[PDB]
RNA sequence: UCGCUACUACCGAUUGGAUGGUUUAGUGAGGCCCUCGGAUCGGCCCGCCGGGGUCCCUGGCGGAGCGCUGA
RNA sequence: GACGACCCAUUCGAACGUCUGCCCUAUCAACUUUCGAUGGUAGUCGCCGUGCCUACCAUGGUGACCACGGGUGACGGGGAAUCAGGGUUCGAUUCCGGAGAGGGAGCCUGAGAAACGGCUACCACAUCCAAGGAAGGCAGCAGGCGCGCAAAUUACCCACUC
RNA sequence: GAAACUGCGAAUGGCUCAUUAAAUCAGUUAUGGUUCCUUUGGUCGCUACUUGGAUAACUGUGGUAAUUC
C-alpha cells in the first residue's frame, strides 16, 4: 500500500510509496482521526506525529 | 395518471362561448388561476388576435402584453392568460380606446367600446359578509375582492359600484322586486329585464323571474341574476339591441330586410 | 403502510368486494403515540400539506381547570387511576384523552387561600403558625371586610372535594388528545361525575 | 345383429403430466416507529503572545479535569 | 418595483358521502361473524365523517323484487353500423372518468406520488468482469426479434397550438 | 460571463386496456365533516450605520478493470 501524505501549513501533499510492512505496523489495529508518530517512517521523520485521515480500499 | 393539478387544456373541450376554431391544433389557451372562474372567464390572448385582431399569433401577443401597453382594471397585466371576466374594463393606453366585458344576447361576450369618462368605475355583486377579527364587518364581491368596512345596509346578492383606484364602494343597488338585472348563467343568458318576482324553496337554489320589455318572462335561480340598474335606468351602457333576445323568425326578416350582405 | 380505507372490508350482504387500486398516500396509517409519564419528550411528524404535528411521549404537566371556582393552573400529573375503554393503560399508565388522573392540588390550594382568606385541609394550627398565617391575617381594616365579606357566604368548597386536599391529590379527566396536540389539559371533577368515578373505582380494582 | 373403411365425442389402469390460483403450520428480506447506543466533530471555564482598559474583553498557540454543555 | 411571509377569502382542484341506473348463469338457494360480520358507548389513528382499528356490550345485516358464488375474447360513458314503427349488435381506439409501467410489497422528497424517464427488498428475466464487484425496465417516439390471417421511417423542425 | 451553490419544474403531457359487475362510470346532490403550490384582494407596531461558522466551483495529491463512483 502507498500513502498520501499531506502538510496543511503549506499546503503540499505527496504521493509516497513503501513497501516493507515493518514501517507500516505504525497503523495496523486502528481508526480513523487517530494520530501516531512517524518514527518509524525513516531517518527523516523524527519528531514527526501524523492523524490518519482515511483512505481507499482494493477495488477502490 | 392524475395525482396532481392538470395544466393544459384541450381545443375540443374548451368552453363553447370562446368560439374557438378545430382545425388549428390540438390546444386551448387554458386560462390560469385569477378572480374569475374557468368557464366564465375570457383569457387575454384570445380578446386581442381573435377578435380585435391587433396580433395575429400568439408570440406577437406575448410581445403585446410585455410593452406595458393593457390594463385590467387599471393595474397593468402582463400575463396573457389572464382570466378577464364580467366587469371587468380592459384600456389600452396607446390607442385611446376602452371596453366592458358584457354578454352578447346569444350568450357570449362581444367587443364594447365605452367612453373613458365611464371607465372609471365598475360593479360588483355581493357574495358574503361576515365579521372579521375586534369586529370589523367585511365583504366579498363576485371578482375575489375584499373590502373592509362596508355601510350596514349592504347584504348579499346586492350591487356595488366601486371605484378602481381606491375600492371604497360609492353607491349600492339593493336586491328586490321591481330593479333592473341581467342574467348571467345557463339558457337565458345576457338577457335584461325587471326582476318582478322570488320565490323561495328553503335548501336549495331559489327560483326567480324577470320580464323583458315585450311582455317575454323568463325564470332562473338566484345565483344567476345581477342587478345592474335601480330601475328600468340601468346604470352602465349597454350593447346593440339591450339583452332582447330576439327569436330566429325575426333574426331572419331583420337579416332579409337591412340586407347586411356588405358594407 | 398501515391504512385506513374502506374498500378493504366486505359490504352488508355479507359479499366481499375485489381489489379496485394499490393503496393510496391519502389512506395512510401511522402507529400509536402511547403516552408514558415522565420528563417531557415530544416529537413532531408532518401531515398532509406541511402542517406540523406534534405527538407526545412522556408528559409530565397539564394546565387543568376548576370550572366552578374559573381557576386554571399548570399542575403536575400523579397518576393514572381509571380508563373507560381498556383496562391496561392503567395497568401500565397510558395516557389519552377521557383518562383519570391524580394531579397535585398545591396551587388551587394557594389561590382559594389567598384569594378567600380562609384555610383549606388542614390538619392542625401548630404549622400555619410560623408561616403563611402573615397572609391570612392582615393590616388592612378598610378592604378587610370591604372585599373579604365578598368572599364570605361564598367559601363552601363541597364535602367530596374537601375530603380530597386533605391528602393533596385531586382527580381530574383530560380533555385533549396529549398525541396529536402535544398537551394534556382537561378539568378537575366536581358534582355527580365525581360520584360516579368514585363509586367505580372503588368498585373494579381492589 | 355381424363384417369393411373414415371421422366425432364418452368411460378409464396411469392414482398422468403441467400450469395457475387458494389455503392451515413453520420461517421471514427491507422500510417505518419506538427504546437504547455513542464512532466523531464543536463551545465556555486555567497559561504565553498582540489590542483596549482597569487583572478583565477580544485573536492566536499549547497543555491539565477534559468538567460541563451541543450536534 | 423584484423577492419572501402569518392567517383569512378567492381560484385550479382533490377527497369522502346521498338517490336512481348493468351482460350471462339455479348443472350457484341460503350467505355473513372475534380470522369485524350489522349496531351502541369510550378512545387510537387520520386532512376531516366513519368498525377505519383496539376494549367492553348487544345478536344482528342480506335473500325468489334473484342475496352469495361462478363466467365475461367486460375498462365506463359522449358515441358507431343497420334501421317503416318497435328494435338488434358494436364502443382497445384522438373528448371526458378510471387503472397500470415485468409480478407483489415498502418508502424518501414535496402543496401534490404510495411516483417507477425516483429509491429500497423478494420473485422471474438479462447485461459487463481482471470473478473482488457493478448495472437494468420502450404498454413515450423510431427500430428489432417473437407471435400470427392481421398493422408504416432508427427522416425534418420548434415556424403554427400550447 | 463558463462553472458551481440557491430557487422552481420534474405529480402536467404521452402510451396501453391487464385488472375491475353496485366496483369503475353517468346524471343528481352535500361538505354545517376536510386539505389546497399558484393567481387575485385583504391583513403587516407587543452589533442595529447590520451578528456567527462552513461549504461548492477553483488549486493540488489520488484509488479501482469497470459506473452521471
Ligand atoms: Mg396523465
Ligand atoms: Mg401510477
Ligand atoms: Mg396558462
Ligand atoms: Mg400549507
Ligand atoms: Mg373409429
Ligand atoms: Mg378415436
Ligand atoms: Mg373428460
Ligand atoms: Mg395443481
Ligand atoms: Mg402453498
Ligand atoms: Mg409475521
Ligand atoms: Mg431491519
Ligand atoms: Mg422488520
Ligand atoms: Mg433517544
Ligand atoms: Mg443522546
Ligand atoms: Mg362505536
Ligand atoms: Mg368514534
Ligand atoms: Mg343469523
Ligand atoms: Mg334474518
Ligand atoms: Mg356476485
Ligand atoms: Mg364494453
Ligand atoms: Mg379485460
Ligand atoms: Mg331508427
Ligand atoms: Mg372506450
Ligand atoms: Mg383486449
Ligand atoms: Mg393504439
Ligand atoms: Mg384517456
Ligand atoms: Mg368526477
Ligand atoms: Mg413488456
Ligand atoms: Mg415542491
Ligand atoms: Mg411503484
Ligand atoms: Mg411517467
Ligand atoms: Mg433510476
Ligand atoms: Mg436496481
Ligand atoms: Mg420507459
Ligand atoms: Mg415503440
Ligand atoms: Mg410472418
Ligand atoms: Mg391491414
Ligand atoms: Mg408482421
Ligand atoms: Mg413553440
Ligand atoms: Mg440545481
Ligand atoms: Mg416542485
Ligand atoms: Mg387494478
Ligand atoms: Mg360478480
Ligand atoms: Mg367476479
Ligand atoms: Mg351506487
Ligand atoms: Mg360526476
Ligand atoms: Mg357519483
Ligand atoms: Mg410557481
Ligand atoms: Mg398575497
Amino acid at each position: 500500500m502507498k500513502l498520501n501524505i499531506s502538510f496543511p501549513a503549506t499546503g503540499c501533499q505527496k504521493l509516497i510509496e513503501v513497501d516493507d510492512e515493518r514501517k507500516l505496523r505504525t497503523f495496523y489495529e486502528k481508526r480513523m482521526a487517530t494520530e501516531v508518530a512517524a518514527d518509524a517512517l525513516g531517518e527523516e521523520w523524527k519528531g514527526y506525529v501524523v492523524r490518519i485521515s482515511g483512505g481507499n480500499d482494493k477495488q477502490g | 395518471m392524475a395525482r396532481g393539478p392538470k395544466k393544459h387544456l384541450k381545443r375540443v373541450a374548451a368552453p363553447k362561448h370562446w368560439m374557438l376554431d378545430k382545425l388549428t391544433s390540438v390546444f386551448a389557451p387554458r386560462p390560469s388561476t385569477g378572480p374569475h372562474k374557468l368557464r366564465e372567464c375570457l383569457p387575454l390572448i384570445i380578446f386581442l388576435r381573435n377578435k380585435l385582431k391587433y396580433a395575429l399569433t400568439g408570440d406577437e401577443v406575448k410581445k403585446i402584453c410585455m410593452q406595458r401597453f393593457i390594463k385590467i382594471d387599471g393595474k397593468v397585466r402582463a400575463d396573457i392568460t389572464y382570466p378577464a371576466g364580467f366587469m371587468d374594463v380592459i384600456s389600452i393606453d396607446k390607442t385611446g380606446e376602452n371596453f366592458r366585458l358584457i354578454y352578447d344576447t346569444k350568450g357570449r361576450f362581444a367587443v364594447h367600446r365605452i367612453t373613458p369618462e365611464e371607465a372609471k368605475y365598475k360593479l360588483c355583486k355581493v357574495r358574503k359578509i361576515f365579521v372579521g377579527t375586534k369586529g370589523i364587518p367585511h365583504l366579498v364581491t363576485h371578482d375575489a375582492r375584499t373590502i373592509r368596512y362596508p355601510d350596514p345596509l349592504i347584504k348579499m346578492n346586492d350591487t356595488i359600484q366601486i371605484d378602481l383606484e381606491t375600492g371604497k364602494i360609492t353607491d349600492f343597488i339593493k336586491f328586490d322586486t321591481g330593479n333592473l338585472c341581467m342574467v348571467t348563467g345557463g339558457a337565458n343568458l345576457g338577457r335584461i329585464g325587471v326582476i318582478t318576482n322570488r320565490e323561495r324553496h328553503p335548501g336549495s337554489f331559489d327560483v326567480v323571474h324577470v320580464k323583458d320589455a315585450n311582455g317575454n318572462s323568463f325564470a332562473t335561480r338566484l345565483s344567476n341574476i345581477f342587478v345592474i340598474g335601480k330601475g328600468n335606468k340601468p346604470w352602465i351602457s349597454l350593447p346593440r339591441g339591450k339583452g332582447i333576445r330576439l327569436t330566429i323568425a325575426e333574426e331572419r326578416d331583420k337579416r332579409l330586410a337591412a340586407k347586411q350582405s356588405s358594407g | 403502510g398501515i391504512s385506513r380505507d374502506n374498500w378493504h372490508k366486505r359490504r352488508k350482504t355479507g359479499g366481499k368486494r375485489k381489489p379496485y387500486h394499490k393503496k393510496r398516500k391519502y389512506e395512510l396509517g401511522r402507529p400509536a403515540a402511547n403516552t408514558k409519564i415522565g420528563p417531557r419528550r415530544i416529537h413532531t411528524v408532518g401531515v398532509r400539506g406541511g402542517n406540523k404535528k406534534y405527538r407526545a411521549l412522556r408528559l409530565d404537566v397539564g394546565n387543568f381547570s376548576w370550572g366552578s371556582e374559573c381557576c386554571t393552573r399548570k399542575t403536575r400529573i400523579i397518576d393514572v387511576v381509571y380508563n373507560a375503554s381498556n383496562n391496561e393503560l392503567v395497568r401500565t399508565k397510558t395516557l389519552v384523552k377521557n383518562c383519570i388522573v391524580l394531579i397535585d392540588s398545591t396551587p388551587y390550594r394557594q389561590w382559594y387561600e389567598s384569594h378567600y382568606a380562609l384555610p383549606l385541609g388542614r390538619k392542625k394550627g401548630a404549622k400555619l403558625t410560623p408561616e403563611e398565617e402573615e397572609i391570612l391575617n392582615k393590616k388592612r381594616s378598610k378592604k378587610i371586610q370591604k372585599k373579604y365579606d365578598e368572599r364570605k357566604k361564598n367559601a363552601k368548597i363541597s364535602s367530596l372535594l374537601e375530603e380530597q386536599f386533605q391528602q393533596g391529590k385531586l382527580l381530574a379527566c383530560i380533555a385533549s388528545r396529549p398525541g396529536q396536540c402535544g398537551r394534556a389539559d382537561g378539568y378537575v371533577l366536581e358534582g355527580k361525575e365525581l360520584e360516579f368515578y368514585l363509586r367505580k373505582i372503588k368498585a373494579r380494582k381492589g
